[PDB]
DNA sequence: CGTTTTGTCTCGGCTCCCCGACATTCTC
DNA sequence: AGACAAAACG
């Protein structure tokens, strides 16, 4: 009879939900409720998460992450030299005196930044290594160049004379430490690929191309020829930029099994592509013979204008850098006494590891070079192990009794693929599915050559030796060929056939030199046991030359073999190794099948199952199946399914389908819900939302209780992802416990499809309804533009229907422009039986008459169909004019965050290595606090500065975007004066000033255009900017950075009142919210400078009603007799700066047209949002707003006399 | 250099004369114009009426004469109840002294002059209390 | 003061866990 | 590309 139906539609980012009391036989009934929760997300995400480009906050959390930890770890190499090089005693006094060395290790003191080799003498800076500069200009007199370079070039001029000289140790710290901060490429794997690896930068120039009369798509094909004699891979079809073309490959030879090299081709870009510049660089440093240090050396000697960081070296493999400092460090060991005295060595490897006793040891056994290279410079850590988060098996479990007096279970990991356990799970499992058949005549011609047990043991016996099968092997082995037969799968496909143990026989074949029976079931689970463990390259050989030490095999041929074997790929199965040892002697057969193999529990089973007594855990469709299985004999080759339920005691997996009693349950599931569970975070955001939502309407229409919700109907208009998994979650509401209602999803839940919804909406009138509701914005956007083509008459119905021009018809749509469609659908969801859907859904009668009665009671006469009930066109029209959209919003600025972080402990007189909790209150900063690019402060006197503003400059590329506007404000005015003269001699024209071969140009002759004075090379400039930028920091030089705030995060906006009733506005910045929420006080102040009283404080999304302009509301409150009046005066806010907040109206989603710089129109001027209402009125919102507080469902939130009583009765 | 608030105790020794070196420790205070809590002011004029029972009108002129030409009264904060929440999780004492600090602090002040406030322990790193009749 | 315009950190390598969609064979 | 935050323009 009575049916509560709640319809939801579910978009992106929006949940429209309605909920009805139906009686569709009496065609009675009524509106509930509707209503919109709505998920805010910019444009931007709804468009990029169709291609999908990092649209996540946490992969961007998590790539902010990698760059501090990397920054963090470089610092802690940087420490750990200033304490070694300390205690060695080879800083210079001035500069060690400033870093700290008894309680902030090897750090440097507070507010200051000390520098290696300029010493400060009462304010005056004097470099350290005089003869060594000297020296350097001595060299560079010899080269012929000039007299007068940096000092710091010094550090090069070192670098190449270290490896034959002696140089002081002040010099060889400042190299060491130069080392440190440029560490070079590297790849933690290693496996040094193909010999030959040839992948060499090659510029070839084309000498001809004979067409190779390979005619395609109606031209013939030319091939490609090299002065060095080299034939292009591919083809050729455009001549032009092919002939005499000096083009550069990266080129890969592989000497082929006939003798030959391979050569391949592969097309690159110098200073574009990443490889290429790489290799480029690289070719050129090994073809100079000598180390990185000296070829820029030399480099700088022949061009003192060179740009080394950058350019000149940016990227090379970390054996360059490692090779020139151990050269370095083994030529100064030759000099420096400090470099061969144990005593300081011990000193050091103390210092870094005094708590580490077993690393001590190990160090003590090197030197002084193994230390700075591999242990403090070059050490890279290997990667986290991921083994944790493998899944778990589905069937074994354990259970313990915890601290806490609980019992809980743990899992068992599920066991790789590459183990040969698994190996022989599959083999047998696609044996026993195999099966046969004739080309002629298509019969299971199957039970003639696999029909007793000695078949399958030849089978399997087969199939072990392999590592896969194919066709025509399989149909080989039974003799049969492919003329006649086929074998039921893919007849071209290939099936694993245990690769595994083929792999480890062919290696154990070739070493020879060993008996044809050393590898046995158990030495093959240690090799492979090895092989999975050890990934690591020393480590495995290692590992290899140990293995081949207890056994008596000779380690010459076997670790060739064994040192490069291919890793096995990851993946892993259902099962546990237990389950699958469980289940295999179940599943084996013949000889590999014996009694005894099975558990004392699966044996009884069996003892039950042949018995035919009765067990509880035993079901009757198991009799049922294990008819057949009379004697214990017949247990041997069984499938799966059977040896899985003989195991466990369960049909497979046959789910628990569940059901909830009250809103405690989805509460409950809520609060559990893990994070990252599904797709996306959008998918997830959303069905979350969904939840909720669905559980505040419980609550509210029917206080939770049992079985209010009679019936739920789902629609969603990619995200298909939501489709089903709602509806299996949402199923456990509204089952029926009764057995008639099973299955994946309950009976009750009623997917709807686009056509039932138009189609009721269009028969329905609903149409009508949005129309009449969306004009009043279509007028108002006709008066805005003067014209009458926003709105157009029809005859047919004698009004106005919405429109816009065609020029502003690219992807308009009437619906999209707001927000209450979303509930109109749901409303639209929840009226649609399911007879409705089956009828418009399987239309298709095959006779008029079978359906003709559905026909009858849902269409009226096939014209429309009936409404619900009679007024149910007034009461959506009611209710839709009255919905407050409810907006989710995000205002987390700080939050307590945990940090645990390795340490030794001291417990029971022992040091072990444990993880201690960080102290204090350590808050973590839950938006971006600043802008990225950061300035600098100048004084420019030619530039007035009006009080409480600043002159910002940051540097700029000089590119055709600089114009005299533009090119007024670069802080120099000698560039000023150039750049105006080389603009006004190219007739001022910037696209052709400023060029890149403008540019070059420019820099070749700079005397022309500036009086003939000489001046630097220009390629950047420093431009100027007056505003109101902020330091980063205080501490350091951080106090010279300025910066602007990140986008979105001026999410607070105060509103004061004096006594006389003026109102004040005022913009908190994030930094004073982070203070003040630290300090446990409100976001914003309670009152401002003059004193007023702080009204209230506005955030985005938050909604204000704005009364009329008549209306007088200081204590209205009523926010119950809330008409379509008072909800058309409600706003929504959506950004703020300095006094200005900008509002738009709740009920819009989407302007009917934006603003265009050019047309210079759009909906709501140029921000896209007033700062006042629409209405003809348009007064300031601020001046008269009121803030109002919503739910989730949209209803307001008043003061009154029970919620009095209650703020303290909570505390009576 | 550091600005000095006080608590009801010091004006209280001040005015009383049975220990005249305590009297003279808290008199020796005020000649340094020390900031004081409009709080401080209000349970220095409830003790007065009630231990003293000195009369409203003598009691007001001394209120008046001191926060004239003595003393300094702290404009209250606003901020001060939100504060006083924040230290009590982490301080237990008296909500009145608790009070005291939170507008003290409120206000910069960087030393408290008092005694029964468990002397030389810092309120939450900004507000060193001073006992210095010791 | 009210409105529009403008600028906004960017690029490389590699490995190891998880989920889902679609196909194929088999079983219940 | 999008939309905020603020300079910049009247
Ligand atoms: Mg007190």
């Amino acid at each position: 009879m009575i049916k509560n139906i709640l319809g939801l539609a579910l978009g992106t980012n929006s949940i429209g939900w309605a909920l009805v009391k139906q009686d569709f036989e009496n065609k009675q009934g009524e509106i509930l409720g509707m209503g919109s929760r709505i998920i805010p997300m910019s444009q931007d995400i709804l468009g990029d998460f169709g291609k999908g480009n990092s649209v996540s906050q946490t992969a961007e959390r998590t790539k902010y992450r990698s760059v501090r930890r990397l920054r963090e770890r470089f610092l802690l190499r940087r420490e750990r030299l200033h304490r070694v090089l300390y205690i060695l005693n080879f800083l210079p006094e001035h500069y060690a005196s400033q870093i700290d060395f008894e309680k902030r290790l090897g750090k440097f003191k507070v507010e200051t930044e000390p520098k290696l080799v300029w010493k400060n003498t009462d304010g005056q800076f004097s470099f350290l290594f005089q003869n060594s500069f000297n020296e350097m200009l001595e060299d560079f007199k010899a080269a012929g160049q000039e007299l007068k370079i940096p000092y710091d070039w010094t550090i090069y001029h070192l670098r190449k004379k270290a490896i034959s000289q002696k140089i002081e140790k002040e010099e060889l710290a400042w190299i060491l430490l130069n080392f440190n901060h440029k560490r070079g490429y590297y790849q933690l794997r290693g496996e040094d690929f193909e010999e030959e690896k040839d992948k060499t930068f090659v510029r070839l120039k084309v000498d001809r191309i004979v067409d190779s009369g390979e005619n395609v798509k109606g031209k013939i094909l030319y091939d490609v020829y090299f002065e060095n004699g080299w034939k292009y891979d591919k083809q050729v079809v455009k001549t032009e930029d092919w002939v005499d073309r000096t083009k550069e490959f990266i080129v890969s030879e592989s000497i082929l099994k006939n003798g030959e090299t391979k050569r391949t081709f592969k097309a690159v870009d110098s200073e574009k592509d990443w490889i290429a510049i790489k290799t480029k660089t690289e070719q050129e440093i090994e073809h100079s013979h000598k180390t990185v240090g000296t070829y820029i050396y030399e480099t700088l000697l022949q061009n003192p204008k060179q740009k080394i960081k950058g350019k000149l070296v940016r990227t090379i493999e970390r054996k360059f850098y490692k090779e020139e400092l151990r050269q370095i460090l083994e030529k100064q060991k030759e000099f420096h006494q400090e470099l061969q005295s144990d005593d300081l060595y011990n000193d050091c490897i103390r210092e870094l590891y005094r708590n580490n006793e077993v690393h001590q040891l190990t160090l003590r056994k090197k030197d002084f070079v193994h230390l700075f290279m591999e242990d403090i410079i070059f050490y890279q850590r290997p990667l986290r192990s991921q083994k944790s988060s493998v899944s778990n098996c589905t069937l074994e479990f354990r259970k313990y009794k915890g601290e806490n007096g609980a019992e809980h279970t743990q899992y068992l990991k599920a066991i790789p693929k590459s183990n040969p356990y698994y190996q022989e799970f599959r083999l047998w499992q696609w044996i026993f599915n195999l099966n046969l058949y004739t080309k002629d005549n298509d019969e299971n011609v199957t039970k003639v050559f696999l029909n007793t047990t000695q078949d399958f043991e030849n089978l399997f016996e087969f199939l072990n030796t392999r590592k896969e099968v194919d066709q025509k092997a399989l149909l080989k082995h039974f003799k049969l060929n492919e003329k006649t037969h086929r074998w039921n799968f893919v007849e071209d496909k290939k099936y694993p056939c245990n690769e595994t143990k083929t792999m480890i026989s062919s290696r154990l074949d070739k070493v020879e030199n060993i008996s044809d029976d050393f590898l046995t079931r158990d030495i093959e689970q240690k090799i492979w046991h090895i092989i999975y463990s050890v990934n690591d390259k020393v480590e495995y050989e290692k590992a290899l030359k140990s293995f081949a030490r207890k056994h008596h095999l000779d380690e010459s041929s076997f670790f060739e073999a064994f040192r490069k074997f291919p890793p096995f790929k990851s993946e892993y199965g259902s099962f546990s190794e237990k389950a699958i040892k469980k289940l295999l002697p179940l599943m084996r057969l013949g000889k590999y099948w014996n009694y005894a193999e099975i558990d004392k529990y699966s044996r009884e089973r069996i003892q039950k199952i042949i018995t035919g007594e009765y067990d509880e855990n035993i079901k009757d469709k198991v009799r049922e199946k294990s008819v057949h299985l009379t004697i214990e004999n017949d247990f041997q080759g069984l499938q799966l399914w059977l040896a899985q339920y003989i195991v466990y005691g369960r049909h497979s997996e046959a789910s628990m389908i569940g059901k909830w009693n009250s809103a405690n349950d989805l509460e409950v599931f809520l609060k559990d819900f893990k994070q990252h569970s599904l797709r996306n975070p959008i998918v997830e955001q959303v069905i979350t939302e969904t939840l909720r939502v669905v559980k505040d309407i419980w609550l509210k229409y029917g206080n939770g209780t049992k079985d209010f919700f009679n019936e739920i109907h789902i629609e969603l208009g990619d995200t298909r992802y939501i489709s089903k998994y709602i509806s299996g979650i949402l199923s456990n509401i509204v089952r029926v416990e009764d057995g008639s209602d099973e299955g994946v999803n309950s009976k009750n839940i009623v997917p709807g499809n686009g056509k039932i919804t138009t189609q009721l909406k269009q028969d329905w009138g609903l149409n009508d309804v949005w129309n009449d509701l969306i004009l009043p914005r279509f007028e108002r956007m006709n008066q805005l533009t003067n014209s009458k083509d926003f709105t157009a008459w029809n005859e047919n119905h004698q009004k106005f229907l919405p429109t816009v021009p065609i020029e502003f018809s690219k992807g308009f749509s009437k619906k999209r422009i707001d927000h209450r469609h979303h509930a109109l659908d749901a409303l639209v969801i929840a009226c649609a039986t399911t007879d409705h859907v089956n009828l418009l859904n399987n239309q298709s009668a095959k006779s008029d008459t079978k359906r003709y009665d559905l026909k009858k009671k849902l269409m009226k006469f096939p014209k429309q169909f009936l409404k619900p009930w009679e007024k149910f066109t007034v009461d959506a029209k009611h209710n839709l004019e009255s919905i407050i959209v409810s907006f989710k919003q995000n205002l987390r600025v700080i939050n307590k965050a945990t940090n645990y972080y390795e340490k030794y402990v001291e417990k029971d007189g022992t040091k072990n290595k444990e993880r201690v909790e960080q102290a204090g209150t350590n808050w973590a900063i839950r938006k971006p606090m600043h802008k990225d690019t950061v300035s600098g402060k100048v004084d420019l006197p030619w530039v007035k500065v009006p009080k409480g503003k600043i002159l910002t400059a940051t540097r700029k590329s000089l590119d055709s975007s600089f114009d005299l506007k533009s090119i007024g404000s670069i802080t120099d005015t000698g560039i000023q004066k150039i750049l105006k003269n080389y603009l006004a001699f190219k007739d001022g024209n910037p696209e052709l000033a400023f060029s890149p071969e403008g540019i070059d140009d420019l820099n070749k002759n700079i005397e022309k255009y500036n009086d003939g004075k000489p001046h630097q090379p220009i390629n950047k400039v420093r431009v100027f900017e007056l505003g109101s930028k902020f330091q980063v920091g205080q501490t350091g030089n951080k106090k010279g950075k300025y910066v602007e705030a990140a986008k979105g995060t001026n999410l607070f906006f105060a509103v004061y009142e004096d006594e006389k009733g003026k109102r004040s506005y005022e913009t908190i910045p994030l930094n004073e919210v982070i203070e003040r929420q630290k300090q446990g006080l409100t976001s914003v102040p309670l009152e401002n400078e003059k004193g007023s009283r702080l009204l209230f404080d506005l955030s985005p999304n938050d909604l204000v009603y704005v009364p009329e302009i008549d209306e007088n509301i200081d204590s209205n409150f009523v926010f119950s007799n809330l008409n379509k009046e008072k909800i058309s005066r409600i706003y929504k806010v959506e950004k703020t700066s300095g006094t200005e907040c900008y509002f738009v109206r709740q009920d819009i989603a989407y302007l009917i047209k934006q603003y265009d710089a050019k047309t210079k129109i759009g909906e709501l001027e140029s921000q896209n949002k007033l700062q006042v209402t629409m209405t003809d009125d348009r007064i300031r919102i601020t001046d008269t707003c009121v803030k109002i507080n919503c739910d989730r469902l949209g209803n307001i939130n008043f003061i009154t006399k029970e919620k009095i009583k209650q703020i303290f009765n909570e505390f009576r | 250099l550091d600005k000095i608030a006080i608590d009801t105790n010091i004006l209280l020794y001040a005015y009383d004369n049975r220990d005249l070196d305590k009297q003279d420790r808290a008199v020796e205070i005020l000649l340094k114009k020390p900031f004081v809590t409009q709080l401080v002011v209000f349970e220095f004029i409830k003790v007065l009426e009630r231990r003293f029972k000195m009369d409203k009108k003598e009691i007001t002129k001394l209120t008046i004469k001191l926060l004239k030409e003595v003393i300094i009264p702290l404009s209250l904060h606003r901020d001060i109840y939100n504060y006083s929440q924040f230290l009590l999780q982490r301080y237990n004492f008296g909500l009145s002294d608790i009070l005291v600090l939170s507008d003290s602090i409120l206000n910069n002040c960087t030393i408290l002059l008092s005694e029964d406030m468990c002397n030389g322990m810092i309120v939450d790193k900004k507000l060193k209390i001073v006992n210095p009749f010791l």
